[PDB]
């Protein structure tokens, strides 16, 4: 089991009915960098709280939303416009 | 770098599509001003916001990005979200012997007890600091019913006495058991710690030395929430005796040894109980319905869980060994036994049962072992079986009204009535189980379905979700029949899955909408994903579902209108849906894309409308059309098998040689009846061409809508000489032009001729005046084909009206219709408007909005009015400052007329006598009046039962205070 | 809720029947909409138009008399204030009623109490101040718990009215003894002191350069913190009761506490009435897009009105005095407080 805390104006209903997905472990890395400082104001502005996990093998790495079914797809989005333009942007380097 | 990003991502995500347009013209005029850094058009034009804002970024950079946005937004006169954004930026933007005995003899006991019946990294935090600077005291830990709180409690009091947790903060730890303590009546602290020591005897000073040395660990808090309900007042005193769940109370309500510290363990509803009482907590997440699901499949009905859960639970009760054996009646007492101590621990809203309440059942516990071998799941299932097969009132009723956990039984319940899951229950009893619960259920549905608003978005989700869990034809073929049309989003393949299912077997369906986003795949190009496999990036099952929703769309019999509120298209999503149109079998009239965005698939949409036959309208709104494309759609029309009698552009922002590539299918296309265009940049030298098509005698159109155009005297004067040779064309509308009294005079004079054939034509905000009024009335003389005009929003003073009035008091005029709104009127053209509708013939209808008509006008309305041969229709008064007296007048007068039916009164100030008046006037059996403008819940609640008592006679008035209700569909649909 | 027989919900009816059968003896109420694209409303025939509509939908019961309310929007809770302290409730679940709040806020002191709150425009602090209290303390809204991160010392003073200004990072106060103070909120040290009035000023509002306070005397004043000049003195016939400034243009909108309503503009003194009424107003907010104001007042009443003339759109009654209000900065949701209960309604157009 994995234990996280959570905050106090996140509602307990919302818990329900998560939403994962996978990407490269260096990427994500980038995305976020090595300390993940940025966590708690993202969630601020979007209402959603995150969850950012390592697989043992350490090349796929899983993110996670909660939050209502539109953000979550909305947030989705934005990670996989973003991944694109760093993947582009390694790809030119 | 994308820190920021994802800040101003969200700031452009409150932008509306036309403010989202109007951005990206102003960002492309400030970059074509610049030539420090280029960004090019098709891109900008292209781009979505999440790009808009990536390439902003890119190109400018962070802060000079920020600072361009705040300017543009303060431009657009957007002041809030210009503040959101910097203060988004400044928070985003970077700077630039006894104890040895105790703790021995508590690791016994609780080796004891649990022998007769990772996380610790964390756990060692749990009262350590964060960055804001705090130290918690109580801490509140809930999560899934899967782990066994006791067995966290112990591990963790196990840990300490091993001393590798918490080793310096405090000595003593205390375990509380709340079924230990509900087991006595009478308690108090210094019994408890009497007795958690082995001699009975502990030193009270020893122990009450020093706050930090101890702790408390509450478990299972959510048990007694029963007793818990009692209130009681608080005690301050430790050495009291009180009764257990006080002491409590008032242990987390910290007014009671403050200084100490706690924790707690807990189910999801027990925090949601307790959350009111603990003080600045610091609660925590914690995370086998995966390994049940596992277990069942190995030990095998996939279209529905119910159907796996009905399966195992059955094959578990078929006795071990013995294939079709009918169970004994002993059997079936017990296993009813079971499922009513099940049903109560649902309604009661717990989990765990003492021996005691077993007793009370009196089930054996070898039988209940043997019917149950492995949860949450397994209790909605047995709730739903009791079904199939106390005080008066009590608030276990409301509590578990909350429909947040009894989701799963209801779904299960619905789910049985299914007879692939019915017939193995009827084999395995072998004995016939009528049920009533169908009929409760049907008629819920239809309850549904009837009411007199759209049904809302997501009961008519929940609705298909459930109906599609019953998967009984026949059953949703009846429950679905009640109501007509459905407005159904969709946000998630399963809700795909649901309304594909659900809507073939509706019989009376006409109309529909669907707001789908997010459910399109990632492009394979730009959007590769490792995580999907192959087939997920390409032919993947959304794309199949996706086109089977779009088949049966096509394949229904009684579908006519097709509508998309909104929506993000993907251009293989345009061709996918105009794929399953083109079939001839279709059968859909009217179609809407205004609010959505298809702009990338919009060339795909032409082919359709120039293969099938039955398609009759088309709307367009908002999108942007190339040249290219009006070409196509220039073709398209020319093809001589077509039948579209309608066609509307807007905002399409055509060039010149689109209007002549229009004006030249104008009169070359039979078939196209109507054409509109608002918000196209259409100046005179597009008006010119398409006065020329006008001219030629074959020019079969009927209508034309021509919206802030901005065309001057010389569109006027072009207009006029079509008109002039023109013999078709009825019904035109300029509106929001800045025409004036010269392109008026100048219509005019093309209009007295007696040979013109123009019906209805309407000027607003046309910056009329006086004379303008004047020309108009003078042309209005000697004419008796115009039947409708109307003159918004024009300062025409009272002066105005009265000529008009005086043009209109003759017996040869045909005007029926005649609306007015924001004239600046007054009680003198009242008087004059009194004398009309007493003398004339023809007049039909009226509006007066936001005119100061006052008492006196109403006075004069009134008396016009009050006389018998008026035939006056419907009337208009709003914002128009009224009181009692008037009122009371008004009230005569409607007791008097008889021929008039509509009316309206809203944005007014009635005394409560006036309301009286008004509704003992609608109380006479002579006046007949179809509808009412009024607001019900404004009133006193003396006044809402009146009307209501008023509503009860005449089950035919109809009292709501949105007007244009009940009005013919023309009136609007042809304005636009 | 109570306008209607009885409020019901869909899953309701069904409930109901399945505890009848076990137990062995518009209609339909809809619950709030949060995304933009569902409201879903045509266009008649972000935005200034003019609501048409209002719905109760909730009622939330604190268990006594209610002295401040406040509603955010980017997070939905809401706070009601009370003599012995503050509840936190939440409008994201589906209830008639509400019973259990969020979180309880208490106060510890011998004869200390709370008068007043106050939000701030970010939705992340919280300030709240009483008599006999120590200091004014803010909340930190923004973390994973509730607790004071700061304070703003005062001594033998007690405060009737709060503001701030996020932008200078300025925090105000008003005492009774007819002193109004400044802050720091880098360094929690008095700026400046502004006093020579015992009547005092119950009412102030913070915009820009220049601090507009009125009480029970019955004038307006315009202080300006760069200079330490006198202050310009607006003469009226009635005490004022609550003051509020429009964002857009230079307006400036109070009650008299004898049912009329005046505008004042900063670069003028012009004066007009745009309203007029039997009862006392006892409070007056202002739209966040400057076209429509609210005022409740203690006739059971809540009103709507029009910025551009000041006439009344409609109004709602209700059982019992109001004496609060705030409209949320979507400028949908509009909550009011009376008795010991506080609503919310919905604004639809």
């Amino acid at each position: 089991p994995q234990i996280r805390i959570r905050p106090w104006w996140f509602p307990v209903q919302e818990l329900r009915d998560p939403l994962v997905f996978y990407l490269e472990a260096w990427l994500a890395d980038e995305l976020f960098g090595p300390d993940r400082a940025i966590i708690p104001e993202m969630e601020w502005t979007s209402q959603a709280l995150l969850t950012v996990d390592i697989v043992d093998s350490g090349n796929l790495v899983e993110i996670t939303v909660f939050g209502r079914p539109r953000v979550q797809n909305r947030v989705k989005s934005m990670l996989l416009c973003l991944a694109w333009f760093h993947r582009e942007h390694r790809a030119r380097a | 770098l994308t820190f920021s990003s994802y800040g101003l991502q969200w700031c452009l995500y409150e932008l509306d599509k036309e403010e989202f347009q109007t951005f990206k013209e102003l960002l492309k005029k400030k970059s074509s001003e610049s030539t420090t850094c280029s960004i090019p058009q098709f891109e900008i034009e292209n781009a979505n916001v999440e790009c808009l804002a990536l390439l902003l970024h890119e190109y400018y950079g962070a802060s000079l990005a920020w600072a361009t946005s705040i300017s543009i937004f303060e431009n657009m006169n957007l002041r809030t979200l210009s503040e959101k954004a910097r203060d988004d930026m400044k928070r985003h933007s970077p700077e630039d012997g006894d104890t040895w005995d105790y703790k021995s003899h508590v690791m016994t006991k609780f080796a004891e007890e649990e022998d007769v019946r990772p996380e610790m990294q964390t756990l060692a935090g749990a009262f350590d600091s964060d960055r804001w600077g705090f130290r918690p005291r109580t801490v509140v830990l809930h999560g899934k019913s899967g782990i066994g709180k006791s067995a966290l409690a112990r591990r963790i009091v196990l840990c300490w006495a091993q001393g590798g947790l918490y080793q310096g903060m405090f000595s003593y730890v205390f375990f509380l058991p709340v079924r230990e303590m509900q087991r006595k009546k009478e308690s108090s602290v210094t019994e408890f710690i009497s007795r958690e020591w082995p001699d009975s005897q502990a030193p009270v000073t020893e122990i009450m030395s020093r706050p930090e040395r101890l702790l408390f660990i509450i478990d299972g808090f959510d048990d007694l929430g029963s007793v818990l309900n009692n209130d009681t007042k608080l005690c301050k005193d430790w050495a009291e005796k009180q009764p257990p769940f006080t002491l409590i109370r008032s242990l987390l309500r910290k007014v009671l040894l403050p200084e100490s510290f706690l924790i707690v363990t807990v189910r999801d509803v027990g925090t949601e109980k307790l959350k009111s009482e603990v003080v600045s907590p610091r609660y925590l997440l914690v995370r086998a319905v995966g390994s049940l699901i596992c277990v069942a499949l190995q030990l095998q009905f996939n279209q529905t869980l119910t159907g796996l859960h009905a399966a195992f639970v059955f094959h578990q009760l078929t006795p071990r060994g013995v294939v079709r054996r009918c169970l004994n009646l002993e059997e079936r007492v017990v296993l009813k036994r079971f499922c009513r101590m099940a049903v109560e621990g649902v309604w009661n809203r717990k989990s765990v049962f003492d021996g005691d309440d077993l007793m009370v059942q009196g089930l054996g516990e070898s039988e209940l072992r043997a019917l149950f071998h492995m949860h949450l799941s397994l209790q909605d299932f047995c709730a739903a079986l009791y079904y199939v097969l106390k005080t008066k009132r009590s608030m276990e009723l409301k509590q578990a009204g909350f429909h947040i956990h009894s989701l799963w039984m209801k779904r299960f319940l619905f789910g049985l009535v299914s007879e692939d899951v019915r017939r193995p229950l009827e084999v395995l009893l072998g004995c016939p189980v009528p049920l009533g619960v169908k009929q409760k259920l049907l008629h819920w549905v239809s309850l549904l379905g009837q009411q007199p608003n759209a049904t809302t978005p997501g009961d008519t989700l929940d609705a298909f979700h459930c109906l599609f869990e019953t998967q009984d034809k026949e059953f949703v073929r009846l429950a679905l029949n009640s109501f007509q049309e459905v407005w159904l989003p969709i946000n998630q393949n399963l809700d795909l899955i649901a309304s594909s299912f659900c809507l073939q077997h509706c019989p009376y369906l006409r109309k529909i909408r669907v707001d789908v986003k997010g459910i399109f795949p990632r492009d394979e190009s730009a959007e590769a994903c490792p995580v999907v496999p192959l087939w997920m990036r390409d032919k993947t099952l959304i794309e199949e579902q996706w086109e089977d929703f779009c088949s049966m769309l096509g394949t229904h019999p009684h579908l006519r209108q097709l509508d998309l509120g909104s929506s993000i298209l993907t251009e293989r999503a345009m061709k996918t849906l105009c794929a399953k149109l083109r079939h001839p079998t279709c059968k859909i009239q009217t179609l809407m894309f205004r609010n959505a965005q298809i702009t990338p698939g919009v060339q795909h949409l032409w082919r359709i409308v120039m293969a099938n036959r039955n398609l009759r309208s088309l709307n367009l709104g908002g999108t942007h059309l190339k040249e290219e494309d009006v070409r196509m759609a220039c073709e398209a029309l020319k093809h001589p098998k077509c039948l579209l009698e309608s066609l509307r552009l807007d905002c399409c922002g055509l060039t010149h040689a689109c209007y002549l590539k229009i004006s030249q299918i104008l009169t070359t296309s039979p078939s196209l009846k109507s054409l509109s265009l608002a918000g196209n940049k259409v100046t005179d030298q597009g008006v010119m061409p398409l006065s020329d098509a006008l001219r030629v005698s074959q020019c079969a159109l009927q209508k034309l809508i021509l919206e802030d155009c901005g065309i001057t005297a010389t569109g006027c004067q072009s207009l006029a000489s079509a008109l002039v040779s023109n013999r078709s064309l009825t019904h035109l509308c300029l509106s929001n032009n800045s025409l004036g009294n010269e392109g008026v005079n100048l219509l005019c004079r093309s209009m007295r001729l007696p040979h013109c054939s123009l019906q209805r034509l309407m000027l607003n905000q046309c910056h009329l005046d006086t004379a303008g009024c004047g020309f108009l009335a003078l042309a209005l003389m000697g004419n008796s084909w115009l039947t409708h005009l109307s003159l918004s929003m024009n300062p025409v003073e009272d002066n105005g009206v009265k000529l008009l009035c005086e043009v209109m008091r003759e017996p040869s005029c045909h005007l029926q219709d005649l609306e007015l709104v924001k004239c600046h009127l007054t009680a003198a053209c009242c008087e004059s408007l009194s004398c009309v509708i007493s003398r004339s013939r023809h007049l039909k209808s009226l509006d007066l909005t936001d005119n100061a008509l006052g008492d006196g006008g109403v006075a004069a309305l009134c008396e016009g009015l009050k006389q018998k041969n008026s035939v006056l229709a419907r009337l208009g008064l709003k914002a128009c400052g009224l009181t009692s007296d008037c009122c009371e007048a008004l009230s005569l007068a409607l007791s008097c007329n008889r021929h008039l039916t509509s009316l309206n009164l809203v944005q007014n100030n009635f005394s409560p006598k006036g309301m009286m008046k008004l509704c003992s006037a609608f109380a006479c059996p002579t006046s007949n009046l179809q509808i009412i403008g009024l607001w019900k819940w404004q009133y006193p609640v003396q006044i809402r039962k009146l009307l209501e008592e008023v509503q009860l006679l005449k089950p035919r008035v109809v009292i709501d205070g949105s007007w244009h209700s009940f009005d013919e569909d023309d009136r609007y649909w042809w304005k636009n | 809720l109570f306008w209607d027989k009885e409020p019901w919900f869909w899953h309701d009816t069904l409930t109901e029947q399945l505890w009848r059968i076990f137990a062995g003896v518009s209609r339909f109420l809809q619950s709030i909409s949060w995304d933009p694209e569902d409201f879903e409303d045509a266009w008649k025939r972000k935005r200034l138009a003019v609501p048409c509509k209002l719905e109760k939908m909730r009622i939330l019961a604190h268990g006594e008399l209610v002295l401040a309310t406040a509603i955010s929007s980017f997070t939905r809770h809401v706070f009601t204030c009370g003599r012995r302290g503050i509840k936190v409730w939440s409008l994201t679940g589906q209830v008639a009623e509400d019973r259990f709040p969020e979180s309880h806020l208490p106060i510890q002191t011998p004869g200390a109490f709370l008068r007043t709150c106050l939000l701030s425009s970010n939705s992340r602090s919280l300030l709240t101040g009483g008599y006999n209290l120590a200091s004014v303390s803010v909340w930190d809204l923004a973390a994973p718990s509730l607790h004071v991160k700061e304070q703003l010392p005062c001594a033998g003073l007690n405060c009737q009215a709060l503001d701030a200004n996020l932008d200078a990072n300025l925090a105000f106060a008003s005492f009774t003894s007819g002193v109004v103070r400044i802050w720091d909120l880098r360094d929690q040290s008095v700026v400046r002191d502004l006093k020579g009035y015992p009547d005092g000023v119950k009412s102030i509002v913070v915009k820009g350069y220049n601090i507009w306070t009125g009480g029970p005397d019955a004038c307006l004043r315009c202080w300006d913190q760069r200079t330490i000049m006198k202050p310009l003195e607006y003469q009226f016939k009635s005490q004022i009761m609550s003051l509020s400034h429009s964002p857009q243009e230079d307006w400036v909108l109070l009650g008299m506490a004898n049912g009329q309503q005046w505008l004042q503009s900063t670069s003028g003194s012009q004066r007009h009435m745009v309203g007029q009424k039997d009862s006392v107003i006892l409070s007056v907010k202002f739209s966040p897009f400057g076209q429509w104001w609210a005022s409740v007042g203690m006739d059971d009443f809540l009103g709507v009105y029009s910025m551009p003339a000041g006439t009344k759109v409609f109004e709602v009654p209700e059982m019992s005095p109001v004496t609060c209000c705030d409209v949320s900065s979507n400028n949908r949701l509009v909550v009011t407080g009376s008795g010991e209960h506080a609503s919310v309604y919905q604004i639809t157009y």
